[PDB]
């Protein structure tokens, strides 16, 4: 009696369970009856094993040098991104389960080796950037110039990239509200926003590419320029 | 002098090659374990 | 804007208000094209018998916006000037 | 096996379900071991031992965030300006001093706008351009 | 070659050191007229001495590790991951490559015989220009 | 209606009441809201309070009669909050309005007449 | 087992083409159990409600509806023909014949652009449109 | 103070006005920082015996129970059922690990008995605090049920007391009950900004949430200024509304490709329509490539 | 890179608020399209200062690789530091097997020089710990093909 | 190191012919015989 009603909905339930498997998110429909739920679970496991196998097989095909087209690589890169993030989430949860992998005496051995080096070098530690720091506008201009260099002739940037360009040119306008905001972030901000990941598909290996929120990118870029300037100033990094 | 009444001209000037204008080389506690 | 006819002496001097650019929030990217569009609107105002076919800009940064704003009139010639004429002396006379 | 030869068990157990549960299918529009706690305990052990060693490491710098934020609030300008119109007036007086090099109040107004906001060295180079 | 680049960089920054101390002796600045023989030369290029932003680039420390780590922030793959135009200068020069390429393909007019240039009836090719993406829609690059 | 909504304005009185509340909205003499009516009763700047009998629960404005007896202010209940809300120039239901005193404003005769009329309703 | 509608005799096909006045009748001629038609129907299903403002998609079994086999030359596993207001819209794809698609494209955006091209050239009145891609080479590198 | 207040509390629970309620609530939120005083004393005095239990057990009452548990003898991290009632097996594992290597000297007998009575009065303060909490939640659910259901009965008693009872809490607006209990820590905050249901959300989600809990509880306060909804259904309904809004704050086909009819009228609006995005460009030497010349370095692009 | 150890190692060289920022910046949620996980173990490597975190943690592991004595011989004294491949004395140069060392970002290149005695003592220590009765060390030996 | 690596010189002309072959099959899908290098190697100012 019912096939114009439910045959589309259970197909959407199939595709929704598969979308929730690909996303590592919970799929439990409460109103779905558990034999139908068990068969969708079974379908998702079979498609999961096929999907993992065809992602790894297409990757050995692409990496070996076999001739593929654009949609196979694009599809493969999406499959491997979800598989690499499943493995990375399992790696993070294995770290949360199996403790710090470095032992306490192993950590203090590494740490005392570092303090004996930095005492041997008479290393004065890099302070917090002072309020009227002599070079903070120089390092801010280098930071925002470096963030601007990340944008080329792709006349079409999305909402976040042109919002980043707006925050960069705003920090170009008033550099001292930018520097005060950056030092406020370096002092108090300990919870941040979600860092986006994707993977640059070199065909030999996937390189992770991280898109940070642009206020945090400006604070990170000033911090990067500051610490590298002060560590070159204090000779933190030996010439090797 | 007052000199009240003075023109302005908003232009998109100052385009150059980003080298120097005049072609010159313009040059101008510690850690302790106890 | 001093629009001086040498032959007929009809000086079309357009008044440009302070409020046009006291609160405009713009660069000269409004200014060049704005004086060009207003002298083009003068050209569009007058009949075809009184429209010129040769326009001489004193300041050289205006013939390139005049090329853009007068594509409705390709019959007219927009040349620069090597001789500059002191129409700020018109500002200096008390009447104008 | 073929596919439905793998799904045959679930198809026969799918025959079990009642017709009251068929049209009530929604659509998609909508002891135990805590594994975190032993990792957290070992991480606080490691941080405790590294802080036991770090108590002996003397010359480490740390600024107070409360005092540094107090001093950041101490340096905010009360007469900074209106930043877009500050840029507009900077562009304006730049065009004045560029089309009128021999006008004294052009250079005075440019350097006064660059002393009321921004920094002072560009204002000082602007008046030493203006004096010559 | 890189071996040539490094011996000329060594000897040219040696020449810059002696020219700089003799120009500090003469109290002046090193102009473009000295260091004109050293021009596209040096691994930091001598070009980089004459940049406006050069003083700012004296505070850009660790920039090469930064350009290497740009591959984890920028999805566009950088072929010049190892260098920057700002700090090292332009470590190549293909202007005479372009000239010798034009001469190898037959000269300008020997090239233009392969084109529709003589069908345009332009009397010479010198005052001409293209219109990069102007087309028939008056461009329109920006549309939905 | 609610028996604790007392006094309750009949149809002619609530027509005059909503027109006076509309005029006070126009003259900026009106404070909409039970919290703003509580505030202008506490500050003593309220001419009179209208309330809505169809506020559920009613007791979220039933403190306002007591405030209108401790400030000597006339209070009256309109039949429904939707008509009162539209009479304040807002599309949302408003359950308690304060027509307030202003510096010699022209509604003072209408406000005085409505005050004398709605202090007759509590009887 | 698709959510795409099926036509089961010649009357259903010819009246499904004649039903639309402002939308492209996209008709897949092939068998649902064919792998080529299965991939093509996956592509048509993933865009069926995308292009619903300017297209409609119908599946037609060759065994069930065999009368169009000679006229439309339905001798390949899947063919995808495009009609607009009873007129058969041919497409210079580069494949050599312009009348049908006759393979399964894997990009759903290429099918969206082919349908969008057929719509733009058919409301303009052309019986032959030019594909916004050349499908002579498979573009594999 | 503890005798004067809690013997009245004992007399009132043995019978099963409101000044004893507010005084009990002020007492117990002074008990928590007095317990911080006792805990910092115990931390300073026990760290010669064990300088590592502060970092491993930072919770004050668990630290007090585990240094009343251990004392001098760190032998009682071995097979200890009594310590298993206090800490997790992870925490017991790690305090056994660092009790194997303590670098800590033993206490005195006077030092151990001083720490022992300090921990015993600390448990006395904790049990006294929880007794006050149970009494204040019972008597505040009888006095103001809806306000106690919305905010929590301890904060309900605090804002009932500093306002001066229910019948003064009703005739306050919503904009003052937000700032009720106010005073450089956060400004314009009351007792219902530091509530658990207003801290159950991100730090920027906070201030607005205060205005949500201040308004509805004000309604609840008015609703229990008169003695209706004694079962608390108004409180349950309004609290469902509160956290429904909290969960609310927390976390089409292609058009048919017709061309334009077209722009057939010009100037006026349309020049602004293009001055937005397709404005007066260079139209010369920015769109051009200059056929003969090479103007840049040759393959820079 | 353990972020607790990285936090403590960074607190040596930078301000404690800077180090707390750099460690808390690496303990954030990493998000693909639909999926996201908290990155609690490693570094995020596309933070702008991750270049600094990598070179500093790599310095710490160079002190593990070289030892403090050979790292101090290679870096020179802090008053007159050495350049890249240089020592103060040739006796300082020859005072260890490790003659040269170049850490790249993560790649190490360690040039060793042994005498016959140093080499055969190292081989004997190795074949004491990992004995090779089969001459089975030739198999997995990577070469440059 | 390119001039010393003969495998890279072979790979370089293989990739150069691959780019030129994609240009040629963007021109015409029939792969030509004796296609002129002048369309590839002419600088962009001069049309190539």
């Amino acid at each position: 009696g019912i096939k114009q009603n439910k045959a589309r909905t259970i197909l959407q339930h199939l595709s929704e369970a598969w979308r929730c498997w690909k996303a590592n998110i919970p799929w439990k429909v409460p109103g779905l009856p558990t034999p139908i739920e068990n068969m969708i679970l079974r379908y998702v496991k079979a498609k999961a094993d096929w999907w993992t196998n065809t992602a790894h097989y297409n990757r050995e095909r692409i990496r070996r040098g076999a001739t593929v087209d654009k949609t196979v690589c694009k599809k493969n890169l999406g499959r491997l991104t979800r598989l690499y993030l499943k493995a990375e989430q399992e790696r993070q949860h294995n770290y949360l389960k199996d403790g710090p992998y470095i032992t306490a005496e192993e950590a203090v051995a590494v740490y005392t080796t570092t303090v004996h080096w930095l005492e041997s070098r008479r290393f004065s530690p890099i302070p917090f950037p002072p309020l009227s720091y002599k070079h903070d506008t120089k390092l801010l201009i280098l930071a925002l110039e470096r963030l601007k260099e990340a944008y080329s002739v792709k006349s079409r940037l999305n909402q976040s990239q042109r919002e980043e360009l707006g925050l960069i040119e705003q920090a170009y306008d008033n550099p001292h509200e930018a520097l005060s905001r950056i030092k406020r972030h370096l002092l108090t901000q300990r919870a941040f926003k979600e860092v986006g990941i994707e993977f640059m598909d070199l065909y030999s290996h996937l390189v992770p590419v991280y898109d940070v929120e642009p206020l945090e990118k400006i604070t990170d870029a000033y911090l990067d320029q500051y610490l590298w300037y002060e560590a070159d100033k204090r000779r933190l990094f030996p010439p090797w | 002098d007052e000199t009240y009444g003075v023109n302005v001209q908003f232009e998109s000037d100052e385009e150059e090659g980003d080298e120097d204008v005049y072609g010159e080389v313009r040059e101008e506690c510690t850690l302790s374990a106890n | 804007i001093f629009i001086f006819n040498p032959r007929t002496g009809q000086l079309f001097l357009k008044i440009i208000h302070t409020s046009v650019w006291a609160g405009q929030k713009r660069l000269g990217q409004l200014a060049k094209w704005k004086t060009a569009e207003e002298v083009a609107a003068l050209i569009r105002s007058l009949p075809v018998e009184e429209q010129p076919k040769q326009i001489i800009v004193t300041r050289k940064g205006m013939l390139d916006p005049l090329e853009v704003h007068l594509l409705d009139f390709p019959n007219i010639v927009i040349k620069g000037s090597e001789l500059q004429l002191p129409f700020q002396a018109c500002l200096k006379v008390e009447k104008f | 096996p073929k596919i439905q030869q793998q799904f045959s068990d679930l198809k026969r157990k799918l025959a079990e379900v009642t017709e009251e549960e068929w049209l009530s299918i929604p659509e998609v529009g909508d002891g135990e071991l805590d594994m975190r706690k032993i990792g957290q305990a070992r991480n606080t052990l490691m941080d405790m031992r590294l802080s036991q060693v770090s108590d002996s490491v003397s010359g480490q710098t740390v600024v107070d965030p409360k005092g540094y934020l107090t001093d950041l609030n101490s340096m905010i300008p009360t007469h900074g300006g209106d930043i877009n119109d500050i840029k507009k007036a900077r562009l304006l007086l730049k065009s004045v001093r560029e089309t009128n090099p021999h006008h004294p109040p052009a250079w005075i107004a440019s350097a006064r706008l660059e002393e009321v906001t921004g920094k002072l060295q560009v204002a000082r180079n602007l008046i030493m351009k203006g004096t010559e | 070659p890189w071996e040539s680049e490094f011996i000329d960089s060594q000897r040219v920054w040696a020449e810059y050191a002696l020219k700089r101390q003799e120009a500090i002796a003469q109290n002046r600045r090193l102009t473009l007229e000295d260091l004109e023989d050293s021009w596209d030369r040096g691994i930091p290029r001598i070009n980089t001495l004459f940049q406006k932003d050069r003083h700012t680039l004296a505070y850009d420390k660790g920039w090469r590790v930064r350009t290497d780590f740009k591959q984890y922030q920028v999805l566009k793959q950088n072929p010049f991951w190892w260098t920057h135009q700002r700090h090292d200068g332009k470590l190549w020069n293909l202007n005479n490559y372009r000239t010798d390429m034009i001469q190898a393909l037959g000269g300008v007019e020997g090239i233009l015989e392969h084109t529709l240039f003589k069908g345009t009836y332009f009397p010479t090719w010198e005052g001409l220009f293209w219109e990069k993406a102007s087309g028939f829609e008056e461009s329109m690059k920006w549309k939905k | 209606v609610n028996p604790k909504a007392y006094p309750l304005a009949d149809a002619h009185l609530t027509k005059k009441l909503l027109d006076l509340v509309q005029q006070s909205c126009n003259y900026k003499q009106l404070r909409k809201g039970a919290n703003e009516a509580t505030k202008t009763l506490n500050r003593g700047i309220s001419e009179f309070i209208v309330m809505a009998a169809d506020a559920e629960p009613l007791e979220i404005i039933l403190h306002l009669p007591l405030l209108c007896e401790d400030k000597n202010v006339p209070y009256v209940f309109v039949r429904s909050k939707q008509a009162l809300g539209r009479a304040c120039g807002v599309s949302r239901p408003v359950i308690a309005c304060s027509v307030t005193i202003k510096e010699g404003s022209q509604l003072k005769q209408q406000i005085q007449s409505i005050q004398q009329s709605i202090e007759r309703l509590l009887v | 087992s698709y959510m795409l509608p099926h036509l089961h005799n010649g009357w259903q096909v010819d009246q499904a083409i004649l039903s639309e006045e402002d939308r492209v009748v996209v008709i897949r001629f092939g068998h649902d159990w064919d792998p080529t038609c299965m991939k093509m129907d996956e592509v048509l299903y993933s865009i069926a409600e995308k292009v619903k403002n300017f297209a409609v998609i119908y599946l037609v079994d060759i065994t069930e509806v065999p009368d169009f086999n000679k006229m439309y030359e339905l001798y390949d596993p899947c063919t995808v023909m495009f009609f607009f207001r009873n007129k058969h819209i041919m497409i210079d794809l580069g494949t050599g014949n312009n009348n049908k698609i006759n393979w399964a494209m894997e990009d759903k955006q290429e099918m969206v652009d082919i349908i969008e091209t057929v719509y733009r050239g058919a409301r303009k009145g052309r019986g032959l449109v030019v594909s916004p891609k050349d499908y002579s080479t498979k573009y594999r590198y | 103070m503890f005798a004067e207040i809690m013997m009245k509390i004992e007399e009132y629970i043995s019978k099963q006005e409101y000044r004893v309620i507010v005084d009990a609530n002020n007492l117990t939120v002074e008990i928590e920082n007095e317990l911080n005083i006792i805990h910092k004393f115990i931390r300073d005095k026990y760290s010669k015996r064990f300088p590592e239990l502060e970092s491993l057990v930072p919770n004050a009452l668990d630290y007090i129970r585990t240094v009343k548990e251990l004392g001098n003898s760190l032998d009682k991290c071995k097979n200890n059922e009594n310590l298993q009632q206090i800490l997790t097996n992870a925490t017991i594992m790690v305090v056994s690990v660092t009790a194997s290597t303590t670098q800590g000297q033993q206490l005195s007998e006077e030092e151990l008995e001083r720490l022992e009575e300090a921990c015993d009065m600390a448990l006395e303060l904790n049990a006294s605090k929880h007794r006050i909490y149970e009494y204040v939640e019972s008597r505040m659910s009888f006095i103001a049920p809806n306000l106690s259901i919305i905010i929590g009965a301890s904060t309900a008693a605090k804002i009932m007391g500093v306002a001066g009872g229910l019948t003064n809490l009703s005739k306050m607006p919503a904009c003052n009950i937000m700032l009720l209990g106010a005073q450089s820590v956060l400004p314009h905050t009351g007792y219902i900004y530091h509530s658990d249901i207003v801290q159950s959300l991100p730090p920027d989600l906070r201030r607005k949430a205060a205005r949500l809990v201040a308004a509805k509880c004000t309604l609840a306060a008015r609703v229990d200024s008169f003695h209706e909804s004694t079962e608390g259904k108004v409180g349950y309904e309004l609290k469902d509304e509160i956290e429904r809004k909290f969960d609310k704050w927390q976390e089409k086909p292609l058009p048919a490709p017709l061309d334009g009819q077209r722009k057939k009228r010009g100037g006026r609006r349309y020049r602004k329509m293009k001055e937005r995005l397709g404005l007066t460009e260079i139209r010369k030497q920015a769109n051009r490539m200059s056929f003969g010349e090479i103007e840049e370095d040759a393959y820079q692009e | 890179i353990d972020l607790t150890l990285l936090n403590r190692l960074l607190r040596l060289i930078v301000d404690h608020n800077i180090a707390d920022y750099m460690t808390a910046k690496n303990n954030v949620v990493i998000n693909y399209k639909d999926m996201n996980h908290t990155n609690s173990y490693g570094i995020i490597r596309g933070l702008q200062f991750a270049s600094f975190i990598v070179q500093y943690y790599g310095l710490v592991m160079d002190l593990l690789v070289l030892g403090l004595h050979r790292a101090s011989e290679m870096a020179g004294p802090p008053q007159m530091p050495n350049d890249f491949l240089s020592f103060q004395d040739i006796a300082t140069e020859a005072a260890h097997p490790i003659r040269l060392f170049c850490r790249y970002i993560d790649r190490i290149h360690i040039f060793f020089r042994f005498t016959a005695d140093e080499a055969r003592d190292l081989i004997q220590r190795y074949l004491t710990e990992h004995p090779d009765p089969n001459n089975e060390n030739i198999v997995g030996y990577n070469n440059k093909k | 190191a390119v001039v010393n690596t003969q495998e890279l010189l072979d790979l370089l002309v293989k990739c150069e012919n691959k780019i030129q072959t994609r240009i040629k099959i963007g021109l015409n899908s029939k792969m030509p015989s004796r296609f002129p290098p002048v369309v590839f190697y002419t600088p962009k100012e001069l049309g190539g």
